[PDB]
């Protein structure tokens, strides 16, 4: 959309985990990596883990999940 | 033997890493209080290790971590909640 | 185009973190943190960072990324 720049894409992916967790699509096991995980990504980047809300609403993303997006990706490898 | 050798390394700045060997019979909690005592962390809660994308828990035994010459870093990740 | 399974998210979340550290475009404590916050997803989702070409051999994205993607994928929010 806009950049895709490192923090548009990490609101996006920490979003994606957000949104698994949320329904129950995994495990309690795979769970709390990825709830470690999510934590570890906003450190790299330098955001909070609950400020995903305000990077979703600062930038273009708001009301789409990477998996949405992703599904929306028709890529045709013409290999 | 009862000599398990680990190797507590964190990710986050300042990456610190230290070695040292523990007991079979020691917990992933015991970890922690031993990383407290080395002042390099505050609190127990704050402290959560991890072992090949595995997050391991107090309740967890030294003895059940599938650590070998490979891998016997352990992932140290500090955060207040 | 095949819908977004979980696997070939994931393998493009890992493959995006695989392209900053391999030219260094994180700082040498994000790379440390972005090199077990993969293996974390790998473990989680059932599958290897070592296995992701193949992963990315199989789905659509051979030879894209998670940034090329969200680049180019575009949404407009009409609010």
């Amino acid at each position: 959309m806009m950049s895709a720049s490192k923090e548009e894409i990490a609101a996006l992916i920490v979003n994606y985990f957000s949104s698994i967790v949320e329904k129950k699509e995994i495990s309690e096991d795979g769970a709390d990596s990825l709830n470690v995980a999510m934590d570890c990504i906003s450190e790299a980047f330098g955001f909070e883990r609950e400020a995903v809300s305000g990077i979703l609403g600062k930038s273009e993303f708001k009301g789409q999940h990477l998996a949405d997006i992703l599904n929306s990706a028709s890529r045709v490898p013409e290999s | 033997n009862a000599a398990v050798h680990l190797t507590l390394k964190k990710i986050q700045a300042p990456k610190f890493s230290i070695e040292h060997d523990f007991s079979p019979s020691d917990t992933i909690l015991q970890i922690k209080q031993h990383l407290i005592s080395e002042e390099k962390a505050s609190h127990i809660s704050e402290i959560k290790l991890l072992l090949k994308g595995k997050v391991l828990h107090d309740n967890l035994f030294l003895s059940d971590l599938k650590v070998t010459p490979a891998n016997s870093t352990i992932t140290v990740m500090i955060k207040p909640n």
